[PDB]
């Protein structure tokens, strides 16, 4: 049968910025006579944040530009006519395409995604659009913004990127055939089956039940999402890591540092400008020290991030737009071919496989030594004895078939450990 | 007749003398985000997730004549022109917005005042495209092959 | 906390708290005729250090069906003698007399029920000159109330004192400036003529364990009440949730 | 400057109104009557009182007895007044010259 | 990095030479230390910052090996790889700081609208795929062309895969028992 599993690829995260004299300072006047006397401190800190934040956008271009490259469609491609192509499902994942659709849309398997994840693109959008009011009476993003800690949009918006989804999963169905190696989608696929030592009879017979297997192996995707998968807990896992930190954050401003109070307001109530600098300096410098160190922290994980999205770079190229040589690299053994689908902060590729189901013990042959001293060797298969007569069977599929030149390879001497067959002289 | 949070701030009283019982929320606090470009005589502005009447009643009463809504908040001292798209922008708002700046020329000369900062849309990748059947005519499928090279 | 409200949260508060796992004494001494002098020796005389918790049952009584509210009476001091003040803590059956005064006390004090009165006198101090007093005080109690909780304490010379008579966390009672240390402590016998196993079945109880200023985590719910708390440095579990801040 | 987006500097929105709240019709702390009374402690038995739900002011207080210096620690006399307090302890003795 | 010696950091000069010409030593340390506090944290900072570049640099330097390795010493049968797809070769050059790499693809400048078959079935149920390129009719005769350049030449062994059973939507043709 087929089977298919799903993966998550991180190529993204949320870009927060901070304003550093409003986190330090707030409102008060006498804080920020203070903080100008530290001079060059706050700008290296938005200077370190402005160049993550661009390393960020410059990796969103350059996965963009992967699932774009030489893809060449029909202008009368319509994906509420064209959403099915030899007997195989495609609708869930394509979005709207065509000349009269209008692309602000996703496919219901992104919007099954994107739908249990609130904290998204235009989730941190439609929170932050609540804070003049707080639309309960509160909440922690906009307790967060005030202090000068907000996050901003990526560059392209989720409708871009789940377009550009599409059109290389469109790419791969249609008569261009750019995503399919110039070849229909089924004949790909059977050749590609080919390869992993089936023969070819066995597909030709059975074409109908590799497009059911399809089928299942999407339905079973469709419905999986459910509180125990492996991808949507990889995929909470950054949303809560962003909230963790931008919380231990922003309970930093209620720290004393050895000062009196950790409250300027209190500070400034009290004391006469001579005694208060001394107790806002300690302030001052604790919150410094505690941008600094969130600022190295956030250096450190850009690097992780830039190397997970060079790995899905090579996956959209290598598995997704062609099928490479590469074993074990797409998928585990017996990978047959992937699609990709957009993600909240990264994509997910879905990897299809061949999986036996049944099996038989049989006595094979590695090689056999006919006469005049030659060698016959099996190509991606082995010699087996039927009827005390030697055929050859494919490696990955039993199906006993004649000896020919399309089988084997000739050698003019053989090997010492060959098996003996001088009655051969065959197809 | 004080109401605490956990980090030690007051966020509600009860009154002593009318018995009236108040929550209380902190004041507004935001930045602006300019929009540049070189030899200009002033930027264009947004104010992030905030509506335009926020801005002009409660924040801003300078004369400001071009102002509208955006996704992105309110936008001032550019024409709303997203029907129209770019592929290649050096000032990037987010989330496939763009500022566009577009000086009147001589032949141009616009007589009826205006921003010369467009607020567009970003685009930077296409497909291409190509003129043929997505079916089977006749048994067999229309493609393009070159014949050059 | 003292004018505050919390609400649905949790919160990190050091106080004068028991101590977790430690031991209540129920020094409540009942007595009928004799009064034994081993009741006032160092094993019922108590030292104050810090202050103390103290739970305490409401004893009731009835003649002709009506309810009579009756417990033991405190009384805090240092030497017990006229040239020092003693604050003494006595029920009248529905009030709470508190009083600080130069009492001269009695070498072997006792209380009397007033419900079923006993064969003695109470005698507990003889003063007929109106002796100096700082602190002279009535408050009011539930009379069908089953227990009642007292915190008593002091700190850079003022006493404390907190009570509860619905529910178990108390509220501020009141405080008092005294400009010396209190050492002692002690839960005066009541002397009754029935209450004992032939009679109605009724016991007195006054458990009594110390205060010291340590940490704990609350649990306050929607109407400010404190339903839940964990004293931090007690188990591996309260420290568990006391890092945490969560009760799971 | 070049041609780029700068995020400025942070604003907040200006308070329109001022509320102000206190209790009306309270009596006199009357501290100087304590100050200025005849009966003077020593050190070996310093006395207290304490002043709270009451109105007082620094300036009669500081014309109305003969003072030599007044001096603030972790507090400055400026910010006094106008505040209220939980509660004021005043603790009076009498000077030995040599001490 | 050179702007931080201008700071204060709360003492009253940035310069150790005004410090030293008016304070005394019990009074110029004092100031003297802010000065040390303020200027180890910026190099702590300076440190950190360069620690964190250099993972971003290894990363780009294993990339060139990978691609002086199989796209200018050899050629690998990766498709988009090196290049976008028609990749035929790359050499290489030093540059400052790196190495530039030059790629030659091929690219098409002219097109033609072909009919085109993927596979034939012939007589006794056999069938043919085409290698690499499409099965087109001229003059009523069914021939092979290459997928990237149009050139119709005949049906041959060299061209076509060959499979025992044939498709269900392969187009029937039993006059074919060609070279
Ligand atoms: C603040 O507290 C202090 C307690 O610390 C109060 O001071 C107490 O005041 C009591 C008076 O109410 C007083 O009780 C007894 O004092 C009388 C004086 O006794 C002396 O003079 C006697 C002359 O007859 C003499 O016999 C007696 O000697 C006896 O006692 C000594 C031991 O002290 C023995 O060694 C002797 O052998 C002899 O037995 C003393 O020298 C005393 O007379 C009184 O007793 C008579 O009256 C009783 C009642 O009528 C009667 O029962 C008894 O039999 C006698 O007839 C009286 O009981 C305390 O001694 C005294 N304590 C101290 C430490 O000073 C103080 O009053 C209080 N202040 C205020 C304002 O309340
Ligand atoms: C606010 O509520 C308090 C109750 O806490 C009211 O105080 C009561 O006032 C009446 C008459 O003035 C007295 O008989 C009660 O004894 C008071 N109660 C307490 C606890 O002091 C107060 O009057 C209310 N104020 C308003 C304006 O309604
Ligand atoms: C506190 O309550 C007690 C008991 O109700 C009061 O004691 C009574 O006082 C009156 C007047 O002095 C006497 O006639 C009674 O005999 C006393 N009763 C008892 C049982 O002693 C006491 O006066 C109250 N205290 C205050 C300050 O009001
Ligand atoms: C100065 O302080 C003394 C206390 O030492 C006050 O004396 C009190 O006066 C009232 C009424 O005159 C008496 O009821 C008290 O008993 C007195 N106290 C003592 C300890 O005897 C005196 O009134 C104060 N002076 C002024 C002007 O108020
Ligand atoms: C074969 O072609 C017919 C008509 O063109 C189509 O309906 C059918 O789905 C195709 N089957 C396969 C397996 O491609
Ligand atoms: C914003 O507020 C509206 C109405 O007050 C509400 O429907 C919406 O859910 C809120 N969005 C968020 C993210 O809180
Ligand atoms: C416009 O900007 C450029 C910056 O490259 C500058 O050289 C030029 O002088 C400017 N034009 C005017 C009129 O100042
Ligand atoms: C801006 O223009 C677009 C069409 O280009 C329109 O859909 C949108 O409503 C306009 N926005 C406003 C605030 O007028
Ligand atoms: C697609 O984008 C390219 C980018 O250069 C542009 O030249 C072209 O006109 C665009 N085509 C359409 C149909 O939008
Ligand atoms: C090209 O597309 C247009 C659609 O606007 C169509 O009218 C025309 O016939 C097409 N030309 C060819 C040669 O297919
Ligand atoms: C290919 O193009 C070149 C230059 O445009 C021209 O000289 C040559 O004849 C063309 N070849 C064919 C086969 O059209
Ligand atoms: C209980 O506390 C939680 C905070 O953990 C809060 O979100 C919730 O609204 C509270 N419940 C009620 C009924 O207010
Ligand atoms: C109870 O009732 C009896 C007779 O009805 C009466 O003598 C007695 O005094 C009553 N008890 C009390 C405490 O009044
Ligand atoms: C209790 O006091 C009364 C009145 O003074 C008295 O008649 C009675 O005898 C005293 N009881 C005892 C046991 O001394
Ligand atoms: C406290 O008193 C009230 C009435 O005064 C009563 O309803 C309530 O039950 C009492 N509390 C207890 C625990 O009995
Ligand atoms: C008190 O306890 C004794 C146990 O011996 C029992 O016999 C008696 O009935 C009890 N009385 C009441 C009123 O419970």
């Amino acid at each position: 049968t087929i089977a298919g599993h799903e993966e998550f690829i991180q190529t993204s995260s949320p870009k927060v910025t901070i304003d550093c004299s409003a986190f330090v300072c707030s409102n008060y006047a006498a804080c920020h006579d203070l903080l100008s006397e530290y001079g060059t401190f706050c700008d290296n800190i938005n200077s370190i944040l402005n160049e993550v934040n661009d390393l960020l956008d410059i990796t969103q271009l350059q996965v963009a530009n992967a699932l774009m490259q030489g893809v060449t469609l029909s202008s009368n491609l319509n994906t509420n006519l064209h959403s099915d192509v030899d007997n195989i499902d495609f609708k869930s994942l394509l979005g709207c395409l065509g000349s009269q659709c209008g692309s602000s849309s996703r496919s219901l398997l992104e919007d099954l995604l994107f739908n249990k994840v609130k904290l998204s693109d235009v989730g941190f959008v439609e929170a932050y659009n609540n804070c003049t009011g707080g639309s309960e009476i509160r909440d922690l993003l906009c307790v967060q913004s005030f202090n000068g800690i907000k996050v901003l949009p990526p560059i392209l918006s989720e409708t871009q990127i789940s377009g550009y989804t599409t059109a290389a999963t469109v790419a791969a169905m249609f008569p261009p055939w750019s995503a399919a190696a110039g070849v229909p989608f089924s004949l790909n696929v059977q050749y590609r089956i080919n390869g992993l030592g089936v023969t070819m009879d066995v597909l030709n017979k059975n074409q109908k039940l590799i497009a059911n297997a399809f089928n299942k192996a999407l339905l079973s995707i469709q419905n999986g999402f459910t509180a125990t998968n492996s991808a949507l807990a990889k995929i909470q896992s950054v949303v809560n890591a962003n909230a963790q930190a931008l919380n231990s954050l922003l309970q930093q401003l209620f720290n004393k540092f050895g000062a009196i109070s950790s409250s300027l307001q209190e500070i400034l109530s009290r004391l006469d400008p001579p005694e208060a600098q001394v107790q806002i300096d300690r302030l001052i410098n604790g919150r410094l020290t505690a941008l600094n160190a969130y600022v190295s922290q956030q250096l450190s994980d850009i690097t992780l991030i830039k190397a997970g999205a060079s790995r899905a770079i090579e996956k959209v190229n290598e598995c997704v737009k062609s099928q490479s040589p590469r074993i074990n690299f797409c998928g585990n053994g017996n990978h047959i071919l992937s699609l990709v689908q957009n993600a909240p902060y990264g994509l997910l590729f879905i990897h299809f496989s061949y999986k036996p189901t049944s099996f038989k013990t049989v006595l094979v042959s590695p090689g056999l030594c006919l006469s005049g001293d030659r060698g016959i060797a099996p190509k991606q298969g082995y010699f087996i004895k039927q009827n005390d007569s030697w055929m050859f069977t494919g490696s990955s599929y039993y199906y006993p078939e004649p000896i020919s030149d399309k089988n084997v390879v000739f050698m003019n001497s053989c090997s010492v450990n060959f098996t003996k067959a001088p009655f051969i002289y065959l197809n | 007749n004080l109401l605490y949070d956990s980090n030690g701030n007051i966020i509600g009283f009860k009154d002593f003398l009318t018995n009236k019982t108040y929550t209380i929320l902190p004041c507004y606090s935001g930045r602006v985000s300019a929009a540049f470009y070189q030899n200009s005589s002033s930027p264009a502005l947004l104010y992030r997730n905030l509506k335009c009447s926020y801005v002009l009643n409660n924040i801003s009463f300078i004369s400001q004549p071009f102002y509208f809504d955006s996704y992105l908040g309110c936008v001032l001292n550019a024409v709303n022109l997203t029907s129209y798209s770019v592929s290649s922008c050096d000032l990037r708002m987010g989330s496939g917005f763009c500022i566009d700046y577009a000086l009147p020329s001589s032949g141009s000369a616009s007589r009826g005042i205006s921003s010369p900062y467009r607020f567009v849309t970003f685009e930077p990748f296409n497909v291409s495209f190509v003129n043929d059947s997505v079916e089977t005519v006749g048994g067999l499928f229309e493609i393009q092959i070159p014949t050059n090279f | 906390v003292l004018n505050r409200v919390y609400l649905n949260t949790t919160l990190l508060f050091t106080g004068y708290f028991p101590k977790s796992g430690a031991n209540f004494r129920d020094l409540a001494l009942k007595g009928s005729k004799y009064l034994s002098t081993l009741w006032y020796k160092p094993p019922f005389l108590s030292d104050f250090n810090n202050g103390i918790f103290s739970k305490v049952k409401n004893t009731k009584l009835y003649v002709n069906n009506t309810l009579y509210s009756e417990f033991s009476t405190i009384v805090i001091g240092s030497v017990f003698v006229n040239t020092s003040y003693t604050i003494v803590v006595q029920p009248h059956n529905g009030i709470l007399e508190i009083t600080a005064c130069q009492y001269t006390m009695c070498e072997y004090p006792h209380t009397v029920c007033k419900s079923k009165g006993s064969i003695r006198n109470e005698s507990w101090h003889i003063d007929s000159s109106e002796p100096l007093c700082l602190f002279k005080k009535n408050f009011t109690y539930n009379v069908s109330a089953d227990w009642l909780y007292f915190h008593f304490y002091q700190e850079r010379g003022v006493f404390y004192a907190y009570y509860a008579d619905v529910g178990m966390p108390t509220t501020f009672l009141f405080s008092l400036y005294l400009g010396t240390i209190l050492s002692h402590y002690y839960v005066m016998p009541l002397t009754c003529k029935a209450i004992s196993s032939n009679t109605d079945n009724e016991t007195l109880e006054y458990w009594v364990t110390p205060l010291s200023r340590r940490q704990y985590l609350l649990n306050f719910d929607e109407h400010g009440v404190i339903t839940n708390a964990v004293d931090c440095s007690s188990s591996f579990l309260s420290e568990i949730q006391c890092k945490t801040q969560s009760f799971a | 400057p070049n041609t780029g987006v700068y995020d400025l500097s942070g604003f907040t929105v200006k308070p329109v109104a001022t509320v102000y709240r206190r209790i009306p019709n309270l009596p006199d702390c009357d501290i100087d009557n304590w100050l200025n009374n005849v009966s003077v402690p020593s050190p070996l038995n310093w006395e207290r009182r304490i002043f709270s739900n009451c109105n007082f002011n620094l300036s009669t207080l500081l014309r109305l007895v003969h003072v030599d210096s007044f001096s603030c620690n972790n507090l400055d006399k400026s910010k006094i007044f106008g505040s209220c307090f939980n509660s004021i302890t005043v603790d009076k003795f009498a000077i030995p010259n040599r001490r």
